[PDB]
């Protein structure tokens, strides 16, 4: 059975603002990228499928259980233990008054960790895995740079090895080297731990290197879907052709 | 007997009945703060109104009432509360924890272990253990409801990181029945272990905040801590200067401006028990 | 060695006797009577009735005498006494249109139907200490005009007839009673008004003043302030028909507040409401202003001041709770202090090491 | 047609006469004396002195009588009178160590050097309305202990000798005087304390209560509350040496507050300070708590409650200003209201069109 | 003459001198709010203390004082202020704007044009025109200092966008001497044009807020507006029911509950002047 | 004379955090891109050179006038009339409670515009030039998407045709099509209006297409400088080689 099944999902603030009639399937170990013109509803869809926005229509099943038919406590538990959520703004998925070590260790303690030393060691290791130095563990994220904050929110939502991770422009604000270091990490987690990823991004290169399948959104409507390679190299919808043409050839 | 002109225990039967229903709900939901329609008492809010209401609602003619504040029966407010209850109920009073059927306490659990059929009633300023992290009830009610206690664990982790220890020294949060994080009232960490699997009913009353919560007998009460930072109780390099006990919670009494001080048992009844035994 | 002794009870008794003697003061002066306090300190009585929750002038004056003039203590005394009283009936809804007026003013129109009745007020007085009051004096002889009371329509009824404001409509909703159940946030407007009426005058006055100064402004005008005698009626079960049980001196304040432009109806003024026992009107005005401030959720207003923070305003408004909890620090706290000390002494040693 | 007539002055005079008659009340009752108010309503007098700015019991009682018991009006009367008085001298700094104590308690230690003197207090009283006060009674005969006053070191001096707290050191800085220059934000601690002492008791009590409830907490303990008679001395220019001009009954409150761990010195408790005229101590406690809250900039604390917002707290603390500006809505505002109306009627006519 | 027992004009010479220095500084810095050590007056704060202080500091034995509130001399507070000044100064008083040397006003500029050597003193609740946009003085002081009035222009633009008009109807902000944005006191938009190039000194007093500001004679005062939304003054479809003037600011008097109303001049002196002329 | 001259500029929060000894020159009509590993001090340098952060050392001249030797009012006037500043977080350079039209028109009114209709028309035109619809002019930016907010902050700081525009990751959150539409707009403004740009970015393609010269920062130190083409195609510092190799 699919890890996450979305059927006729819809949520619109106004005609043309949001998304409508969106359906897809996500199995463990594959990445489903989402692309489209800015304001196409990618963020709204990501929030709706991550139990962050009740849809106006449609349904979402997770492991044969309707996502919004369960109690709020169950959804909170899912978002707290086995579901990662990287936000477009790094500070949304961070605690400003809590140090980086505390931000990373909250997720570990929610999973049952109760040894301070091990939590600190894991936080230092992950800070290093996302290219932040260990001596910044006790520093608040407000003193970090935008890329540092984004890489802290990735580390925070991957420290627990969740089964399903939702991302909104995770690579934004990251340099190419740390970007590739973060893509390699995700590939390793996916192949080894069978992690599922739903990523919203504009950099088509990241989707090509990472996304197993791709979706295209325009005016809140899913226009194109299928394999990432087929969509990127053999686009059908005119907007997809324009987007691939816009790619800055090096 | 009661010869004051008020109803027995000063509470009208409707208020007693409402508090009794709240007590039963709290017993059935250990650790949960049950809202109740608390009334204003002859004592100011923040001076034990919740405990007074609970005692008045539970107390009977045959009960032997023990009232202690800071562990001492002779403390000002304890004397006032005991005199009020003697006036409006006429019940027997005792300073001996062993002989008490009802114990109303402010900030101490007696050193003498409690027994079956004893009820200990705590006076609680802040019934919400998450209040100092999140001052708003609108958020803490939902945090309790969805068992989201992640803000407390982060607080403890940050306290350890900043100081190397958990800054909280009294009113130390405790998980009850494996589910509800609870404030044990401003008792010291020293007394928290007494709560675990106790053979006596524990009732907690926050009159000003309009909350009642309870821990049934033989219920698991586990203070939040870490394996490498285990729950450690207060310790003193000196014994009690009166009875010589090394196992009692100690209060520091300053004898002069020159800095001479002596440490003595806060639980005065236990101090007397040890001193008489010699 | 040392032995413990009993000193709590006798210390308490001696302290109470000292306080009682201080309350009596010099015995050469005659003892104050509750009647004198009720008549001549009537505004303090008004505050004590409004915040203590009982509209009994004699009881409020008695509390003030017992409290040595302490308004907070007198209010708490009155509330505590309220706790001991059986509820015999619920009044029929007050009809302020039937008020026999002692004072009726409107800041929005120069002259209105029924006129600008100033009544007994300190407004427009020169606040110069009157040392003649140090000795006994003679009360002035009051000028007498015509005895008839002119029709006094509510100014808001004049505004609503023009479509400038909306009538306050009754949907039959059962009011929330925070005296029977603890408040649940967000609170209904009935609960908010009930709490504000019991709230501290100074706290609410400061909040309203802040709103006037831009901290959540609502552009207030005093549409009408009415003080006078309003009849109270109950429907006893023994009879089944309304019976008039007496009259209460009360002050009603209605505030016009900044207009809004709803999408589907013409733009109109908003409003706030205040109601207090007695003549003290600044409490009613502050109540109306804070009521309008707390109406932000209804109007979808973006909070810009603490006066619009419902929980912060209401949880700390009742001076019974606030005074009690602030004064409770006077209670012995040496067990808790010993805990804080035990930790601090260890942190000092570790830092020094 | 209509002709304008003069009615303002006579309406004002009649309103003042009505208020004066209401203040006198029923003439069968003897008129209250200022001495009776001073002796028996002493706590109201204490508040009026502290907020009005003059430590003269007779003047505060006179203001209360003139204000019909209205604390806000009496405070404003006292402040207005203050404006008319020449400043003859500046006192030498008060030395509270020399206080002759009526009441000395500490919540941090069970017993201290000099002891727990409860003194005259309502603490530990059962707040039951005492109806015997409805009639004349007999003052209790006071128990008498030994006449000597035991050495009473400040508890904070005991804490600082142990290194648990820091001594409050005097650098000779000239205090800011907000009575001579308007406050400039951020204000110095001297200016903040001066303003808080003049601030509304209810407002500051609510703010302190909020801090206790997590809205900018500072972990308070009542390290010591001292009430008693403190001598005032001045250095007149005619003589050049200090002269003792009398004694003032005052209450001093010292609060221990949450410890801090500075990078370069051992961790220690912080502190707050309150000082009021007379015996009313909850004002001093609230003053200390709000002082500690407003100390956030010194300690680099992240504000979590309005009590830590210096401008919001101080700009609205003085009930003279707040009461005046809230009551000013009672003034005619029909010119401004006509302007608001002129626009609304157009925005109503443009929406309907 | 003054026979009240107080100093002439009730102010001590030090307070008068400080206010006089503040007045001179305000004149030299048009539109700038000059802080001053205002004292508490026999009138409550918010009831004209600033204007009372300014008049007391400027007034002399030979001045003829005119006091108007809402444009009327007989208004309650105007009567109180005039009586106070008569008691503590004994100066001559008049209801005629032409014969006045000093005019203390609340919310109206007289219809009769002012002349040289006349001083008009405004009572100001909020001396800061940016207060309702930014309640904090710590920010507005710097906004004044750095001539950052971008928040006011945005406010006007948003008001036009939301309503099609500028919501502000009184206390309408005005640029003074091309530099300082100033609050003209809660006078209606009708009166603002009178401020421009006036031959009389304008003084503004905010006693509660402890500010004094001034506009010298013949100074440019320009109400903030847009070319396509030009400054438009209040207008009525009816003339004054007493004198028939169509050029005066009108107050609406409600005659009955049936909705009968009449509009009459707020400037009662101008109304009398027109009525007598017939 | 250079439009903006920076000499020995330094500002460090701690050793290795910030920037130190940074000097360069910027003439009208050229773009100076800045690249480096995340946390290299690019944002700190951008704030320091845009009168947003007083340097600990060094100096900044703008038109022969020291930037920080002038009064605060003059610097505020420069940032208000003739200097654009795009922030890494779009909301920093936006007013949440003010509509998009108001956000764009604040800058126009600061320059002397006093006609509501013309301000609204220009705001609509610029909203369309940055690919936001005109019907959203009255909507608050909080209801906009991240890319929409970023493109609103670009429109807000380019509506006044400033002479010098500082940008921090302006292209972040923008799709490739609107990204190229925003690069073409900048090129047009630079060539026509002689606009100077100092841009901090990680996408080397944007710098190559836009930046005339390039700077490389590492550990707060400027390691490489010169022409964009030479630096990208013929890097010298090892970090520059690694960064160009990482290009996907
Ligand atoms: N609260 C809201 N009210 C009204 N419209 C909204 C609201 N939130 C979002 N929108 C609009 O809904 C549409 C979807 O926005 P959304 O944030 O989902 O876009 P996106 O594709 O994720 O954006 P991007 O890739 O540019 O970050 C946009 O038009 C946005 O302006
Ligand atoms: N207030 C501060 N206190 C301490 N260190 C700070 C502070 N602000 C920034 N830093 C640190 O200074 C260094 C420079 O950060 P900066 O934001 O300038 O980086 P950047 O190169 O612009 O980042 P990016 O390209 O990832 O957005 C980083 O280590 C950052 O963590
Ligand atoms: O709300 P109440 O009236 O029931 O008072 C409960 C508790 O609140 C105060 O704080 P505390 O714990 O120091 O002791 C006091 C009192 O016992
Ligand atoms: O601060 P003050 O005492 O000088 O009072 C100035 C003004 O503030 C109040 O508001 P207002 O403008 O409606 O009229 C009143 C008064 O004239
Ligand atoms: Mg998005
Ligand atoms: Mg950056
Ligand atoms: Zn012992
Ligand atoms: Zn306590
Ligand atoms: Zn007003
Ligand atoms: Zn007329």
């Amino acid at each position: 059975q699919p890890l996450l099944s979305v059927n006729n999902l819809t949520h619109l603030y106004a005609p043309g603002k949001g998304f409508s009639d969106v359906s897809f399937d996500l199995w463990p170990g594959e990445v489903l990228g989402i692309v489209g013109e800015s304001g196409s509803g990618k963020t709204t869809l990501l929030k709706s499928i991550s139990a962050r926005l009740t849809p106006q229509q449609g349904e979402i099943h997770y492991e044969n259980r309707s996502l919004y038919a369960m109690s709020e406590a169950d959804r909170r538990r899912l978002l707290r233990t086995e579901w990662g959520v990287v936000h477009q703004h790094p500070l949304d998925g961070l605690r400003r008054q809590v140090s980086a070590g505390g931000n990373i260790g909250e997720r570990l303690m929610a999973t049952g960790a109760r040894h301070y030393g091990d939590i600190r060691a894991t936080a230092q290791k992950w800070l290093e895995e996302v290219e932040i130095p260990a001596n910044r563990i006790d520093d608040l994220p407000t003193t970090f740079s935008g890329g540092m904050q984004q890489r802290l929110q990735i580390a925070r939502n991957l420290v627990t090895h969740p089964k399903l991770v939702f991302m909104d422009e995770p690579t934004g604000g990251l340099d190419v080297s740390v970007q590739a270091r973060l893509l390699d990490l995700l590939r390793g987690l996916v192949v080894e731990l069978n992690l599922a990823v739903v990523i919203v991004t504009h950099d088509l290169g990241v989707a090509r290197l990472l996304a197993d399948r791709l979706l295209v959104m325009k005016q809140g409507q899913v226009v194109e879907s299928g394999l990432t390679d087929r969509v990127l190299d053999d686009p059908h919808h005119p907007y997809t052709q324009l987007l691939v043409s816009s790619v800055l050839q090096n | 007997a009661n010869l004051s002109g008020y109803n027995f225990a000063y509470l009208d039967e409707q208020t007693k009945r409402m508090i009794r229903r709240a007590i039963l709900k709290a017993v059935a939901i250990p650790g949960y703060q049950v809202p109740f329609g608390g009334r204003e008492m002859p004592m100011p809010y923040g001076w034990g109104t919740g405990g007074i209401q609970l005692t008045a609602s539970v107390i009977g003619e045959s009960d032997v009432l023990k009232v202690i504040d800071q562990g001492a029966d002779d403390t000002t407010n304890a004397v006032s509360i005991r005199n009020f209850f003697k006036r409006v109920t006429g019940v027997n009073t005792t300073e001996r924890t062993d002989d008490a059927t009802l114990i109303q306490t402010r900030h101490r659990i007696p050193e003498t272990p409690l027994t079956e059929d004893q009820i200990i009633i705590f006076q609680v300023p802040i019934p919400e253990p998450l209040r100092f992290i999140e001052p708003r009830e609108t958020e803490t009610r939902t945090m309790h409801a969805l068992e989201e206690y992640g803000v407390m664990q982060v607080k403890l982790y940050e306290d350890i990181a900043r100081f190397g220890h958990i800054a909280t020294t009294y009113a130390y949060p405790v998980k009850v029945n494996g589910r509800y994080v609870m404030d044990p009232s401003p008792i010291p960490k020293f007394d928290n272990p007494k709560m675990d699997m106790m053979p006596a009913l524990q009732l907690f009353g926050a009159g000003r905040e309009k909350r009642i919560y309870a821990v049934p007998p033989f219920t698991r009460v586990e203070s939040l801590d870490f394996d490498d930072h285990p729950f450690t109780v207060q310790q003193w390099d000196e014994p009690c200067a009166i009875c010589g006990s090394t196992h009692s919670y100690l209060d520091e009494v300053v004898l002069d401006d020159a800095g001479n001080r002596m440490f003595v048992c806060s639980d005065t009844d236990y101090c007397r028990q040890q001193s008489e035994a010699k | 060695m040392y032995v413990a002794v009993k000193g709590g009870e006798k210390a308490i008794d001696a302290a109470h006797a000292l306080q009682e003697s201080r309350r009596r003061g010099d015995t050469d002066l005659p003892e104050l009577s509750v009647a004198q306090i009720e008549q001549q300190l009537n505004l303090a009585v008004d505050r004590v009735m409004t915040e203590g929750g009982i509209a009994d002038r004699e009881l409020a004056a008695l509390a003030l005498k017992q409290a040595s003039g302490d308004n907070v203590e007198a209010i708490f005394l009155l509330r505590a006494y309220r706790t001991t009283l059986a509820k015999l009936a619920v009044s029929e809804p007050l009809d302020t249109t039937g008020m026999r007026l002692e004072r009726r003013i409107s800041a929005v129109y120069k002259d209105i139907p029924g006129g600008q009745l100033l009544g007994p007020t300190y407004d427009y007085t020169h606040r110069l200490l009157d040392f003649t009051l140090l000795a006994n004096g003679e009360a002035p002889t009051l000028t007498t005009a015509d005895s008839e009371q002119q029709p006094s329509p509510h100014v808001f009824s004049l505004l609503a007839r023009q479509g400038l404001a909306k009538f306050e409509e009754d949907s039959g909703a059962q009011p929330d009673d925070i005296t029977r159940t603890p408040p649940v946030y967000p609170c209904s407007r009935s609960s908010r008004l009930q709490q504000l009426m019991r709230g501290d005058e100074g706290y609410l006055l400061a909040l309203a003043y802040s709103t006037q100064r831009g901290y959540g402004r609502n552009h207030p005008f005093a549409g009408e302030i009415r003080s006078g005698y309003i009849d109270v009626s109950i429907v006893p079960e023994e009879l089944g028909f309304a019976v008039n049980v007496g009259e209460l001196l009360m002050t009603e304040c209605e505030m016009v507040n900044g207009f809004i432009d709803p999408p589907d109806e013409p733009p109109h003024f908003t409003r706030g409401y205040g109601l207090v026992f007695g003549m003290s009107e600044r409490k009613a005005m502050a109540m109306a202003l804070v009521d309008r401030a707390l109406q932000a959720p209804e109007y979808g207003e973006h909070a810009t001041g603490p006066a619009q923070d419902e929980e912060f305003v209401l949880a700390h408004a009742d001076n019974v709770e606030a005074a009690g909890f602030v004064s409770h620090l006077k209670l012995p706290h040496y067990v808790d202090f010993q805990a804080e000390l035990e930790l601090l002494k260890r942190l000092q040693q570790e830092k020094n090491h």
